[PDB]
This record gives structure tokens, C-alpha cells and sequence, in this order.
């Protein structure tokens, strides 16, 4: 039994061992507790304030729009402490580790950002952090775990399966099963079994509920539709999250295209893999015709968690968002408007995201539509990236 | 087909334990494995627990976790090992073969079609390691529509509510989980479960099997000492795949060696 | 003539050739009206609020200051676009360009943070920008030169004396003696010639008239001391301008001691340089017996400006502003403190600033005082000169 | 003394025009700098500028930023300069001698000692190129005081108020800037200055030299004819030291032959 429905329809669940189940419902618990305490409620919104930064700013984006009918505002969630929106619910998960009496923090990291986000919260809260992290991401992703290392985390390299990020979950949950009395699971994404998908989505809501109150003052309306990347779905629901009930608002995810869906080589389960139960959840998957695992591929490897959050395919399903996806090179041309015209150096991940508001504006530059992106993070971690690419042309 | 029920009769009759080893289908290559479960069963298995490789074995430790890699390695696929498990099954009637199977590989394809699949092969039971009672209920219907026995572990935290639905659920066997954590034999459990063996048999459960880091005689006959029915052991059999996999032939005579002890330890 | 005091005291002046009059007086002028101005005061702080995300948070720091009377709280410029308190005054400059009907901006830049914030700059606001950078600083901060040049800005490396900053900031002045009819030069400190002290001061003045405000809410009170790094002068002034006249509070700057002041291998020319003329000013200067500029060394490249602003000359004369050193070993154990026990990677430049508030906290563990740290930027663009560092240990 | 005074009234009774080269003290180096300054006046320059080599010369182009370079390359010391200045003036007493100095060197040991050193070496004229008129005062009052002549540059930008400055405070010559920018033979300055010229007649100012970007023999005609007293030419000079480094001997008959050829285009 639970107190929250672990469903969003068909979509999600509690796919783990018998023994991870009271580890489940002792957090489902804690959680309803905390979202009722005042106390618990102030004490998140102090570190979103006063330590993270909140509210990040809505910037107005008229060099980019300039001769259209659009006009397009940022979400700037890279302005966020860690440089993206991780940040929010990771602090809120580590205020529930310490709920519970836990003074421990167990993390998986694909590209390293939830483990750097893990790291920071575990300092700043008192926490023992142990990070998973694939073997083959620990080789390319040195700077981010030189992060994780100065803010006195443990990054253990993971070597089973494909030595990436589903293996870094798995690694992840294996430990928990055993340790889960003193040490709190900090998932980075919203996707995993119940309560995950639904506490991530709360601890990332106020990027959508402060969206509204700026758009509303600047505009004097709601937008036309927001527009975010979808890698595991947790930046993406927590922008859409607050205008689910206005039915006029367009809730827009986009997964990463990579080399082309018809080239298989892409980030894209919600619209082009097939459901399964991995990670604790039914829900869209990269996996074989066999149904063994796959990884996602993209330029931005922080778009590559390889299935996506049940409440994204439960909102898929029922038309009340819709699911598109972009290429690394519409991602790359996107992340080079934005730092000529606004000066600002976006996410690969969140290039996606910009990318596909730019197509909408440049299609029908005549349609009226006002258009928030959720500028999920900066992207001084991926001038190298960018850098290599450009040079090789 | 009745075969746990069978065996555990006759073994009742010999005031008997079962002595049960996992292996991983096609680990180290499908030929080796095939010869592997027949010494296992030479040497006195009473039942088989079989792994389908799967690419996120989440309820496995590393002995086992690297099982799935040498069989992916030997390009072992589900399809493969239901031909394993077709032939398995020719040469051996009477055995319970039990399959240890990851949600996603039962799904892949449709819970029933998977569970028809078992019957016509000739499994007598699946363990899905990532479905707990909570989630079972398309799994289990499938199951015995199909004549197959669903098997439920029984966590050692297990509370009131939670035995009385294994009781309910399982059928062939409970598999009794020695502790938290994963396999592996290098941890061992250290659970009296004498309430838990005793609660079981109160609410009627399937008889239990003691599983999870079970890798010498002395366990085997602690299990039974406790009123388990039996003992399960993987990684402790796994490893020694792993010792001799220069030498299939040593390999196939320490694997004989082993069992042969351990099923010696079940004897009345 | 001038409309304003060129001078602080005996500091400062406007010793440029003759042609460049001109161009600083039409500055001044523009800059006098500017101020006088509530539609520039509006676009600056429409600037500031919704595309750079002022005001930046006030961080209490609990885990360093646990077991002594120090209250520690960190002014979070790190969190400003960009990652320093540089874009402030940038975008004041770029409003101050326009206001003057130019269209193009020339920079000098060391380290790069000036360089790419003017670019960033430039780029929101429509503006042509060049940026000047001695052909070493060009060499080792490939980073900052591929964001001016995603950002649209042209970098040229100068060859001339010691190809570092001192010979950037000659070839800027060199360039605007020609170009000042359409180029505006955005100064990066507050130092060289009238006006730019006290532009770049009121430019940056927010950041003390926030922090004001922020201690009064959350403390009831003003600070002990508000503490803060000296490379030319701008983060430490804009901190303290706002306090001047509260005598109550120190205004304390840290200059870098590099290896050690006996060592001569420093950049701290208000306690251990000597008065001389360069750059547009007399102001305390890294010299030669003979009068020959010399360079700065730090640890932080950022804080290798080989002069000091002629407010801080002028402050530290008076008895009104206290000047300290921080040598490299002290600001690393501050990089790593802040790191290990706050989860904020600060800049290095920062860090010279924080290793102060913990010697003065150290020092004198039973001392009451509550001390506020410019947390002038953050420290990712540091973690390879850390980890080269400490790999060496 | 009264070198600048008598130059400018011998050149009126003879209706020619002053030519002025400029080099850098010590570039490339001094024996071979102070070669090439007496090869400048056998050669007929009228009067020398001359440059203390600075670190930081942000009033120069690349072809001065270079000869600075070279005279460092050579450990050249303002104090080295100052005992050429000495031989210089041992050997030539009629000639003015002006220097073009940056602030930091003359501030560094005291304003009033440099200019006391100046009149010591028998320096006729100092230009500080980064004081501008605005803070003149302590260099112009201590130069007057050591019989220096302080020499202020007009730009061709000059409004009314500035010229009557220059005109008032400056001795010797006014220095009259062709143009904006820095110093350069690659660019040409294009101001009549018919106006400038005849203001500062008006205003009584000391004769006006017309300087930067000066490289040819029409130029120096041309600056007569606006009616100023003469011409200064230095990145033409220098320019004919970096070409010919390589042959110390030939360095020396280019500038004899660029200076005679200079020196006739201001004659009658
Ligand atoms: O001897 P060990 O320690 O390797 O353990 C043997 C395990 N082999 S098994 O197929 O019984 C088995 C049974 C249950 C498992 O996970 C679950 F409990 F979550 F369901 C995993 C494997
Ligand atoms: O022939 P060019 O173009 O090299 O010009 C000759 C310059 N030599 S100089 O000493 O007269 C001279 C005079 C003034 C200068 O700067 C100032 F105007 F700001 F004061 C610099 C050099
Ligand atoms: C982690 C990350 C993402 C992708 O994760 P979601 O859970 O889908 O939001 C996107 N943008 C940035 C900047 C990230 O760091
Ligand atoms: C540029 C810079 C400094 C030094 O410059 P000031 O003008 O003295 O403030 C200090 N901190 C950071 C983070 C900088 O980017
Ligand atoms: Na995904
Ligand atoms: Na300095």
C-alpha cells in the first residue's frame, strides 16, 4: 500500500526488489510529512533563496526574435548556484535525508552535473556523499568529478555493463539495498520507482510557478507554450508543472535528435524507443528488439539517461503535451544564436530546448506567440565540446 | 506439472533438504553451459534456478554481474536460452527448473507470451528479481494461467502483512532472502528466521528455500536445522565457473565436488 | 576643466596625451547626465535585474565560522552572469556608449573575465567590441578567448613589452587616441584616468548597497568589517562605497602576496609598490628602481593588475580603509575550505578574500564580529590550477 | 641657455624651415645610437628628440614600440641615456636638444631633480608625452625653473581655449600633432592647420613644429609653406635603423642620405 498513486496512468510504478520496498514507502512517507510542515517548507525555501539564488531572472530575448511575431523569454536556471536546475531538488532531497535521521547520500551521474549537485548539497547540509559514476564517463568528464572530489564526495567508478549511466544507477539501487537505514538515494532525474518521478517534480515546481508570476507581470498573460529539453524529464516537469490546469498553455519537451532518429543513433524514448520496466518504472525505453538496456546518444551527454520520467509518457499520452526531438547540429546552431545575440552561453542539453523555440519563430515568422524556454544551464562546460566540432569544419 | 510438489514430497519421505544451485544460461558459452547443468544435476541438484543474461541485473553482485558479461560475451540471447532450457528439460523430466528473470525481458514481448513460452519448454517457476508482491499481480496471473509456479522473496524485515502475501502468492517454493543487499558470497546472511520459517508454514506458504550468500555444507544443513526445506547457492557455484574458465574440464570436476558436498549436507 | 574632482586626495589625475582629453571629458560629461538620468537609472536596473539576476544572494556561512564568534556571511557576485561581479559595470559602460551614440567598444583584458564580460555585453546590446590581450595572457586562457569569440568578439594578442595586461591596456589607449569619435573604451577596473575610477565605483556600487541591506534585514545591524580581494579595485569598491561614511564598519582590501612579499614575486603595489604615473594615474604601482612598469604575480591571474585604483590609495592614506596580503598557499586552503564546507567554488581571486575573514576568525576565535566576504566570482575556471597544484603535493 | 632661440632666429634670417629627427637614446645600442645621432647633425638636423626608453610607450606605434625593445635588448638605463645626453651635448654645444619622456621616469626620482639633471646634461627642451596641459603644472614650473623649455603638443582637434593653454605654457617650440593616433610613417596626417598655425602666432606661442607621420621631403615643404617653423620626423628615422641592423656601416650612410635629402626641402 502507499499514500500517493505511483501511476501516472499506465506509466510508472515501483519496479525494485522486495527489499528496496520499505526504503520506498519510508520516503513516500517522509515526503507527504514535509510537503504539510511548515518548518520544512521555510527551511528549503531559505537554501533556494539565500543560498541557490532564487528566483533566477525571465530574460527577454528581442535581438534573437527581431522582424518576427514571436517574442521568447529564457528561464535562466543557468544563473542557478552548480549552473543548472539540479540544484533545486537536489537540496530538497538532502533536507529529506536529514528528515529521516540519515547522514549519508548515495548518487548516480551520467555527465557529472547530479553528482556535482549531490556534492555541493551534502556539504553544505553535513552529509557523508558516495557518487556512481560509469567508468567510461569518470574517463571523460574530469572536471566534473575534480568537483565532486573538492566538495569531499567519493566518486566510485563503475565497471559493470556498458560502464555508463544506466550501470551507474543500477550501482546505485544495489548499494541502497543494503544501506538504506543510514543512507538516502539522491536519483537526479524525475524517472526511478515511486515516490521519485512525484518528490523531484515538487522540488523542481517553482521554475514553472515563478515562470508564471514574472510572465504574468511582464506580459500581463500566460505563454503560448514552454519549452524545455527532456533528458530523464525533471527540468522539463518542473517548468510545466504549475500550468498543467491552463489548458491554453503549451507544454513542449524536447528529446535529443543525436546524429537523426532514422540513424538510431538518438536520445529519443518517449517518441521513438518502447516501453518497458527498467530503473523501477514502466515507462518509454532505449532497449533491443530483445528488450536488453541501450543508452541514448547525443551531443550533450547530459541528455542521455536512456528512458525518460512516467509523467512525461502519461502527458504524451492523454495530448496535453506534445514531444519533439533536435539534432546535435540544430542543438550546436542554437547554442551559438544565443551566445552572439544575447551574450549568454546556454547548456548543450538546454540548446535543444532553444533550438526547437527558434524553429517554431523561424517556420511562421508571422504567427503571434509569446514563448518561454527553460534555459536548464550554462554551457561554459561545453565550449570544448563546441570548440572541436567547429574546428573540424 | 507437479514437479516441486513431487520433489518436496519425496524429499519429506527422506527427511531430506533440497540443495539448489544458480547458474546464468549460457555463461561461460552455451555448449560449456549445457554441460555445467548436467554435472550440476549428475552430482545431485535437486532443482535449478537459471539466469536469462539481462544488461541491468539490479538484485546481482559483482560473481554474478560478470556471469552476464562472459554469456553476452558468447553472444548468449533470451531466445538461445529458451532452446537451452527446451533441451535441459528433454533430458531431465522430473527436475523443477525455476528461472531468475528481470521484469523487462518477461515484458518485452508480453507477460503471457513469455509465460507461455515457459510451459512449453518445461520451466516450473519464475522469479521476476525487480517485481515485488506489490506489482506482481499481471506476472503471477500469467504464471499460473501458463502452469507456472511464481516465486516471491521473502526479505528477513519482511512484517505481518508482507508473509501473509507470500503465502498467499508463491507457489513451488518462497525464497527465503538470508539478508539485505545483493548475491554474493562473500557476504553472509546471519537471520535465525525460525519465526520466519514458522510464520511461513503457519499461512501455509509454498516451502522455503534459504538463499543469498549460502556457499558451504555447514549452511546447507544450518537452513534445514531451521525448518528451511532447503538451501539455494549462485555466486559460490558462479565462481567457480569464474576459477576454471582456462580449464572446462577442471571446471565440470569442481563443480561435481561442490555440489556433491553440499547436497551431502542436506542428507537426514 | 572638469566637472568632477579627477582627483582622491594626491591619486589619480588624467595623465593621458593631450588627444585623448577629448574623449575622457565627453565621457565624464555623458556619465554626469547619465546620472542625473531616470530612464538610464531604469535601463541599467532592468539590465541588472532581468538579464545578469541582481541582487545576488547574502550566503551565511555556519559550517566555516562553528565553535567562535564569527558570523560569516559571502555577497554572491559568483552567481551574476557570468560568474563575476565584472558584468555590472560592463553593462552601465555599454548603456554609457550607446547614450553617447557609439557603436563600438574596445576592452583590455589579462585573465579574460574582462574580455568576456564586455563581450557578453556587446553582444546583448548590439555592439561592435575588441578586445586587446597580451599575446601570453592569449596562450593560457584559450577558454575565455573561444567565449569572445562565440560571443562575437574580436581578440587581438599584443606582442609589445611584456605581451600581458599593462601592454593590453597601452595598445586600448593606443586604438581609442584614434577611434574615440565612434568607439567607446570599456575600462575593466577602477583605475586609470578621470573618469573611470568613479564610474566603474558607481557602477559597482550595488553590491555594498545590497549587502547593506540584506545584513540589516537578517542581522539587525551593519557589519564588523566587509572584506574584499584588490587586483585594480572594482569588486572591493563597489562593496565599500555604500559603507564609507558608516565609520563603524572597516572597509578592509586584500592585495595578493603571491609567493610572499620578502620574495618580491607579489601583486600588492598599495602596501608594497610605489607611487608613480602610468596608466592614465598616480596611484601605488609595481615599478623598477629606474620606473619601468612591472608585472604582478598571483596565483589568480585576475588579480595581476600591476597598479591599484586612486580611491584605495586614497582610502588607505586617510586611515578609513585597512590593506592586507593573502599569499597563493592561503587563498588554495580558503579554495578548498569553501569547497569542502559551503559546496561554493570560489574564484581564486575571491579566495584571497575569504583565507582574510579566516585568519581573522583563526586569530581570535573568541572575538565577536560579524564580517561580510565579496564573493567576487566563482572558481570552475580554477579547479586545473588548483588540481596542478595539489597533484604536486 | 638660449639654443631653441638662436636656432629659430639664424633659421628666420636665412627664410628656412627646422628639421628635427627623432631616435630613441641607445637604440640598438649605445655606441652605435650615439653614431647615429652624430651622423643625424653632420647629415644638417636642425635640433633632436630624443626618447628615454620606456616599458610601456602609449603614445607610440609599433616602429618607436620596436626601437624601445631594442634598446632594452641592450640593457639600456635612463641613466645610461643621461650620460650619452652629456657626451652628446660635450660634443655639439649649439644644437637643441629636446627629449620626449614618459611621466613614470620623470615623477620616479622626483620631478625637480630630473629636470635639475636635464640642465645638468644641457637638455634644452622636455615633452612628457602622457601630461596632458590639464596637469602640467609641476613639470612645466620645475622645468622653468632649470631653464627646461616644457613643449606641449596641439592636436589638430585644438579648440580655442587649449591653444591659448599650449601657447601660454609651452617654450621653445609647440609641438603641432598632424593627427589622432600614435606615432607612425604609415599614416599620414591631413590637417591644412592654416588656422591652427596662425592662432598660435596670435597667441604669441613658441614657433610651431609640425610632427607625426612625417616621412618624406614634400611633407617637411609643406609644413614650411603652412607657415610653421619646420617639421619632426622619427618613425622615417628609426625605420632606417630596423631595416639595415644587419650592417651597422650602411645604417649610417641611409640616414646621412634621408636627413640631407630632409634638410634641403626646408631650405629657401
Ligand atoms: O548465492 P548468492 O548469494 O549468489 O545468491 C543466489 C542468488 N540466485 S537466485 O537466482 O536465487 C536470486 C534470487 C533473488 C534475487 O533477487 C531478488 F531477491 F531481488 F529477487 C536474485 C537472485
Ligand atoms: O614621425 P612619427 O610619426 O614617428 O612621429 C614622431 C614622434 N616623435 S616625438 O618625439 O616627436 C613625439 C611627440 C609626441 C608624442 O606623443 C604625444 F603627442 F602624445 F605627446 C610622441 C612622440
Ligand atoms: C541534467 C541536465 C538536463 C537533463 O536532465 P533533466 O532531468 O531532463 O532535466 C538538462 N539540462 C541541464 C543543464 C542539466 O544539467
Ligand atoms: C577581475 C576580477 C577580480 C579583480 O578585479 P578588481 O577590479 O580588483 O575587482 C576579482 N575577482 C574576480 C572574480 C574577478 O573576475
Ligand atoms: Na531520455
Ligand atoms: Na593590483
Amino acid at each position: 500500500t502507499t499514500l500517493l498513486n505511483p501511476y501516472f496512468g499506465e506509466f510508472g510504478g515501483m519496479y525494485v526488489p522486495q527489499i528496496l520496498m520499505p526504503a520506498l514507502n519510508q520516503l513516500e512517507e517522509a515526503f507527504v510529512s514535509a510537503q504539510k510542515d511548515p518548518e520544512f517548507q521555510a527551511q528549503f525555501a531559505d537554501l533556494l533563496k539565500n543560498y541557490a539564488g532564487r528566483p533566477t531572472a525571465l530574460t527577454k530575448c528581442q535581438n534573437i526574435t527581431a522582424g518576427t511575431r514571436t517574442t521568447l523569454y529564457l528561464k535562466r536556471e543557468d544563473l542557478l548556484h552548480g549552473g543548472a536546475h539540479k540544484t533545486n531538488q537536489v537540496l530538497g532531497q538532502a533536507l529529506l535525508a536529514k528528515r529521516m535521521g540519515k547522514s549519508e547520500i548515495i548518487a548516480e551521474t551520467g555527465a557529472g552535473q547530479h553528482g556535482v549537485a549531490s556534492a555541493l548539497a551534502s556539504a553544505l547540509l553535513g552529509l557523508k556523499c558516495r557518487i556512481y559514476m560509469g567508468a567510461k564517463d569518470v574517463e571523460r568528464q574530469s572536471p566534473n568529478v575534480f568537483r565532486m572530489r573538492l566538495m569531499g564526495a567519493e566518486v566510485i567508478p563503475v565497471h559493470s555493463g556498458s560502464a555508463t549511466l544506466k550501470d551507474a544507477c543500477n550501482e546505485a539501487l544495489r548499494d541502497w539495498s543494503g544501506s538504506y537505514e543510514t543512507a538516502h538515494y539522491m536519483l537526479g532525474t524525475a524517472a526511478g520507482p515511486h515516490p521519485y518521478p512525484t518528490i523531484v517534480r515538487e522540488f523542481q515546481r517553482m521554475i514553472g510557478e515563478e515562470t508564471k508570476a514574472q510572465i504574468l507581470d511582464k506580459e500581463g498573460r500566460l505563454p503560448d507554450a514552454v519549452i524545455a529539453c527532456v533528458g530523464g524529464g525533471s527540468n522539463a516537469i518542473g517548468m510545466f508543472a504549475d500550468f498543467i490546469n491552463d489548458t491554453s498553455v503549451g507544454l513542449i519537451g524536447v528529446e535529443p535528435g543525436g546524429h537523426g532518429i532514422e540513424t538510431g543513433e538518438h536520445g529519443a524514448p518517449l517518441k521513438h524507443g518502447r516501453v518497458g520496466i527498467y530503473f523501477g518504472m514502466k515507462a518509454p525505453m532505449m532497449q533491443t528488439a530483445d528488450g536488453q538496456i541501450e543508452e541514448s546518444y547525443s551531443i550533450s551527454a547530459g541528455l542521455d539517461f536512456p528512458s525518460v520520467g512516467p509523467q512525461h509518457a502519461y502527458l504524451n499520452s492523454i495530448g496535453r503535451a506534445d514531444y519533439v526531438s533536435i539534432t546535435d547540429d540544430e542543438a550546436l546552431e542554437a547554442f551559438k544564436t544565443l551566445c552572439r545575440h544575447e551574450g549568454i552561453i546556454p547548456a548543450l542539453e538546454s540548446s535543444h530546448a532553444l533550438a526547437h523555440a527558434l524553429k517554431m519563430m523561424r517556420e511562421q515568422p508571422e504567427k503571434e506567440q509569446l514563448l518561454v524556454v527553460n534555459l536548464s544551464g550554462r554551457g561554459d562546460k561545453d565550449i570544448f565540446t563546441v570548440h572541436d566540432i567547429l574546428k573540424a569544419r | 506439472m507437479e514437479r516441486y510438489e513431487n520433489l518436496f514430497a519425496q524429499l519429506n519421505d527422506r527427511r531430506e533438504g533440497a540443495f539448489v544451485p544458480f547458474v546464468t544460461l549460457g555463461d561461460p558459452g552455451i555448449e560449456q553451459s549445457l554441460k555445467i547443468i548436467d554435472t550440476l544435476i549428475d552430482a545431485g541438484a535437486d532443482a535449478l534456478e537459471l539466469g536469462v543474461p539481462f544488461s541491468d541485473p539490479l538484485a546481482d553482485g559483482p560473481t554474478i554481474q560478470n556471469a552476464n558479461l562472459r554469456a553476452f560475451a558468447a553472444g548468449v540471447t533470451p531466445a538461445q536460452c529458451f532452446e537451452m532450457l527446451a533441451l535441459i528439460r528433454e533430458k531431465h523430466p522430473t527436475i523443477p527448473i525455476g528461472l531468475l528473470m528481470y521484469a523487462n525481458l518477461v515484458f518485452n514481448n508480453g507477460i503471457d507470451a513469455f509465460y507461455a513460452r515457459c510451459e512449453q519448454v518445461g520451466v516450473d517457476s519464475v522469479l521476476v528479481a525487480d517485481v515485488p508482491v506489490e506489482e506482481s499481480a499481471p506476472f503471477r496471473q500469467a504464471a499460473l494461467r501458463h502452469n507456472i509456479a511464481p516465486i516471491f522473496i521473502c526479505p528477513p524485515n519482511a512484517d505481518d502483512d508482507l508473509l501473509r502475501q507470500v503465502a498467499s502468492y508463491g507457489r513451488g517454493y518462497t525464497y527465503l532472502l538470508s539478508r539485505s543487499g545483493v548475491t554474493g558470497a562473500e557476504n553472509r546472511g546471519a537471520l535465525p528466521l525460525h519465526h520466519l520459517i514458522e510464520k511461513l508454514k503457519e499461512y501455509h506458504a509454498a516451502p522455503a528455500l534459504q538463499g543469498f550468500g549460502i556457499s558451504s555444507p555447514e549452511q546447507v544443513s544450518a537452513a534445514v536445522r531451521a525448518g528451511a526445506a532447503g538451501a539455494i547457492s549462485g555466486s559460490a557455484i558462479v565462481k567457480i565457473i569464474e576459477k576454471n574458465l582456462a580449464s572446462p574440464k577442471q571446471m565440470l570436476a569442481e563443480l561435481r565436488s561442490f555440489v556433491s558436498a553440499m547436497k551431502a549436507a542436506s542428507r537426514a
